[PDB]
């Protein structure tokens, strides 16, 4: 039953961050872990993520969006940060637990 | 209950005209400056 | 020098047949681009408004010598002749150049710099870690008063 | 040394370092213009205020007639009175949008800037309240009576706390003079804290609609936002003046045209429009202390927002469910205001308790819940 | 060409710019005032004391 898929893909188009050309991960709010993760991004993946963002801001100041064609597609969204971030949060839980011992 | 009445409305008139004229002038000036950013074009040319 | 504004800077008056480019170019560290740019436009405005006779006197003598060092060899003199006919039409003698250079004074400099610089919309090119330098709108406002 | 006298001077380095060379996100929308408008109001209120204070007379036997004289006799007094009273309203309108913006765009993640904000709100409220009491009209009085009476709900130190408040054993002259003192003072404390509000801000910088770092794209406050704010000013100013000049009393209760009567509480006693929503909640809980607590919490609940944030994203721009909930909440307050302006009779009473219950749930339970939910739908 | 004539003479020099704003504001006032008052009084013919006035003003006794 492709329900969860059906839903996720729906919510994805609902959000609309793809209309700006941002990957689901370019929208994460930068708390402490996210900040660390980003420092671990390989030069190129970081420079691309930057442009995507600097481009979305420029869109927002102009009050426009990308022509439908260039919109990110639910299945082509690269979760470029997701795995780094999970490790950062895993390294952190270890420390946290180890200091209570 | 309010002797000003008449003068209060004569003012309201002057206020609309100046307000009209002024909001316009400043709307232009605001757009004028901002144009620099409105028309702006950027491209990502990573080295290869 | 006082403030360590740059690594180098240079004025330039590139000319062409019908047009031209009159400006300046400086190199600096990311964190001082702003002040340099600031002082720089500042000195341009000082040209259009308060140039003195002392400044022009030296200016002339410095130009005269550079004008002569232009012809320091056969290659250079040949280059002058080649480019003079091709651009100015005929050949312009040093005795002539020098007469024109002496004709200049304060009032002239001010009236001319004001002619091509004051309140004009300039062209900008920035390359490198240029974050500290910013907004055309600002740079533009540096073209008057200052 | 410092070349320009804009970056070195111990003072101009401030006008310049906090409003001219200030780094601002290039994409802040009109919802960010309320900061300045709020600021401008403060200066306008304070100014028109002094002008009035120079003709008012804090004394029961003279308050009402002083204001009346201030209008009918003082040159342009009538205009100044208007501007001051209607500024109070546009001040609140602005502050409410200023808050909404913060809520909708997760600016509350800027905790200190936010908490000082809430403090500001409470202060502005207390101020506008006591101002409204000075003309010593019917609302003036009964308002003074009910609000100071609120402390009476605090056990023990309660019934005493009321004694100071009044300076006697029932509202009277002392209350009116210590109220004028209080009103005269607070605005400055507002201006003071506003400085801090803006200072904490500056540590981080402004937020922006998409809620993602705008370091890759900042711009100098001037002339971008200085011009944008001048314009945003001439816009708010138009209806503020259209209102104050063409329909003066549109926004205000008329009971205050009747000199206070210690023996008669008007049957249609409502507070100024900007307090209704709370007045509405107070009239929900049919118990002295409960209503009081609900009232307190109706504003103090703002302190909890920062802690009830579950979304992995900062704003609601890309959260369609939070949006609906957010707008459902706005309409929710919009209702309480209507309720606050109606009598304590069916169907109102029931609709009332609902909207209140609704208000506190959308904030303490829903939002944080839908938020978590949304995170899962993104696969986080 | 006024735009050029104006720019060159008024708007260029930040000092003449000010003189224009002052000199202008003065003219603008005197005229905008009459006009508005004129529009207002017209919109209220026979209702203002300016109109009624002649009936008692040195007309009786
Ligand atoms: C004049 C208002 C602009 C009209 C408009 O909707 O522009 C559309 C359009 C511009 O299109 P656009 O560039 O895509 O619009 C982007 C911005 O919204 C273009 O707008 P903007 O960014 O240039 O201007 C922003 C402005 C826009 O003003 C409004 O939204 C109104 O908002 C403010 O400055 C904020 C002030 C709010 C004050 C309200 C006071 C509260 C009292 C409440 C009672 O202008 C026209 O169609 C030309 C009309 C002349
Ligand atoms: C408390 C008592 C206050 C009394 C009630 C006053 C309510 C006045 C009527 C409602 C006024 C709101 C005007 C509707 C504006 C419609 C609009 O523009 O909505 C869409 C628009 C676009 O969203 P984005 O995703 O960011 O766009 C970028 C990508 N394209 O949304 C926004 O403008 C953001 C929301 C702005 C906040 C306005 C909320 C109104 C104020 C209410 C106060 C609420 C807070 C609680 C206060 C407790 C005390
Ligand atoms: C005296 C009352 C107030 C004044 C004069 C004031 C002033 C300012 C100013 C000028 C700004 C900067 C511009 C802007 O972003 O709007 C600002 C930002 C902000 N204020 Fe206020 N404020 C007031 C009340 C409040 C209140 C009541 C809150 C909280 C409920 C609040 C929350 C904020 C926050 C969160 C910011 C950051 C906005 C952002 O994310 O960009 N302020 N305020
Ligand atoms: C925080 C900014 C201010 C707010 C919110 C405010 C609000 C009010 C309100 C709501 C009233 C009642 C208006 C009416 O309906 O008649 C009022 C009146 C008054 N305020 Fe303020 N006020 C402010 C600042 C000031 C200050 C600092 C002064 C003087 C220095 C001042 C002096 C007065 C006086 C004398 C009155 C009473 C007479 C009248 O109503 O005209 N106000 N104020
Ligand atoms: C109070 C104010 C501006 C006030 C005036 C008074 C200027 C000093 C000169 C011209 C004007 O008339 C503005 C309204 C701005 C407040 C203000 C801020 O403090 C900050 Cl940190 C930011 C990021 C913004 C962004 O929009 C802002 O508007
Ligand atoms: C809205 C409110 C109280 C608001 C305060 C007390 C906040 C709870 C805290 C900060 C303040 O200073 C406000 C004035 C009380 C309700 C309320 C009023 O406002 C007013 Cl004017 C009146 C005449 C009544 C009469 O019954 C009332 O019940
Ligand atoms: C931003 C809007 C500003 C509006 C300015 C209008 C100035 C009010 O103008 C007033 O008009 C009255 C009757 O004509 C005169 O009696 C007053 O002396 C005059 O100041």
């Amino acid at each position: 039953g492709r329900l969860m898929d059906r839903i996720r893909k729906w919510y994805y188009n609902a959000a609309g961050f793809n209309k700006y050309g941002l990957m689901r991960d370019d929208t994460l709010y930068e708390d402490d872990d996210v900040k660390e993760a980003l420092k671990r991004l390989p030069k190129d993946l970081y420079n691309e993520r930057m442009f995507r963002i600097k481009r979305a801001l420029d869109l927002s100041l102009k009050h426009r969006i990308l022509p439908k064609e260039q919109w990110v597609k639910y299945e082509e969204d690269k979760p470029y940060l997701e795995p780094y971030l999970k490790e950062v949060i895993r390294e952190r839980l270890e420390r946290e637990a180890w200091n209570k011992k | 209950a309010e002797p000003e009445h008449d003068q209060r409305k004569r003012m309201g008139l002057k206020m609309l005209l100046i307000s009209a004229l002024l909001t316009s002038l400043l709307y232009y000036m605001k757009r004028h400056k901002w144009s620099v950013l409105k028309s702006r074009k950027m491209a990502y040319r990573p080295p290869k | 020098v006082e403030h360590k504004l740059c690594h180098s800077f240079q004025t330039f008056n590139t000319s062409y047949s019908d047009t031209g480019l009159f400006g300046f170019h400086f190199v600096a560290d990311p964190l001082s681009i702003d002040d340099m740019m600031f002082c720089a436009q500042g000195e341009w405005m000082r040209l259009c408004t308060s140039t003195t006779e002392s400044e022009v006197k030296r200016a002339k003598n410095h130009l005269r010598s550079a004008m002569v060092a232009q012809l320091d060899g056969t290659t250079p003199v040949c280059e002058t002749i080649g480019s003079h006919l091709l651009n100015y039409g005929r050949r312009i003698s040093l005795e002539e150049w020098d007469s024109r250079i002496s004709a200049v004074d304060a009032r002239m400099v001010r009236d001319v710099c004001s002619k091509y610089i004051y309140d004009k919309c300039p062209a900008l090119a920035a390359v490198g870690p240029i974050e500290q330098l910013l907004d055309y709108n600002r740079i533009r406002s540096g073209m008057y008063w200052i | 040394m410092a070349p320009n006298i804009r970056k070195s001077h111990p003072l101009l380095k401030m006008i310049n370092n906090s409003l001219i060379d200030l780094p601002a996100p290039s994409n802040i929308s009109a919802w960010w213009n309320f900061g300045s408008l709020l600021a401008v109001c403060l200066m306008t209120q304070i100014l028109t205020g002094l002008l009035l204070a120079m003709h008012y007379t804090a004394d029961t036997s003279l308050a009402f007639s002083s204001v009346a004289h201030t209008c009918r006799n003082v040159q342009y007094g009538w205009l100044i009175r208007n501007l001051h009273a209607n500024g109070a309203s546009f001040f609140f309108i602005c502050i409410f949008l200023h808050i909404g913006r913060g809520l909708y765009y997760g600016s509350y993640l800027y905790k200190e800037t936010w908490n000082t904000g809430v403090i500001l709100l409470l202060t502005l409220m207390a101020t506008a309240f006591v101002g409204y009491v000075l003309p010593w009209g019917q609302m003036s009085f009964w308002g003074a009576t009910v609000i100071t009476n609120l402390f009476s709900a605090i056990p023990y130190i309660g019934h005493t706390l009321v004694e100071w408040a009044w300076g006697g054993f029932s509202v009277d002259n002392p209350t009116l003079t210590r109220f004028f003192a209080l009103h005269f003072l607070l605005p400055f404390a507002i201006a003071g804290i506003t400085i801090i509000h803006l200072t904490f801000l500056h540590e981080s910088g402004s937020n922006n609609p998409l809620g993602i770092s705008s370091d890759s794209d900042k711009i100098p406050f001037h002339p971008y936002y200085s011009f944008k704010d001048i314009l945003g000013l001439t816009l708010m100013l138009t209806p503020f003046l259209t209102l104050a000049l063409f329909s003066p009393n549109l926004l205000g209760d008329p009971e205050n045209f009747t000199p206070a009567n210690p023996l008669v509480t008007p049957p249609h006693i409502k507070p100024e429009w900007y307090f209704l929503f709370a007045y509405a909640i107070l009239r929900s809980i049919p118990n002295k202390l409960g209503g009081v607590l609900a009232l307190a919490a109706s504003v103090l609940i703002l302190f909890l927002i920062p802690f009830l944030h579950k979304s992995k994203q900062r704003t609601m721009t890309f959260r369609p469910l939070s949006q609906t909930l957010f707008w459902l909440l706005v309409a929710n307050l919009l209702i309480l205001t209507w309720i606050g302006s109606q009598p304590v009779e069916h169907p109102f009473i029931i609709i009332g308790q609902m909207a209140s219950l609704s208000y506190f749930t959308i904030l303490l339970i829903l939002f944080p819940t839908i938020g978590t939910l949304e995170n899962k739908m993104l696969n986080y | 060409a006024l735009l050029r004539q104006a720019y060159s003479a008024l708007f260029r020099r930040t000092s003449t710019f000010a003189l224009t704003v002052v000199l202008g504001a003065v003219l603008f006032e005197r005229a905008f005032d009459q006009g508005a008052d004129a529009i207002f009084e017209h919109l209220n013919e026979g209702k203002l004391w300016k109109h009624i006035k002649h009936k008692y003003e040195a007309s009786e006794e």
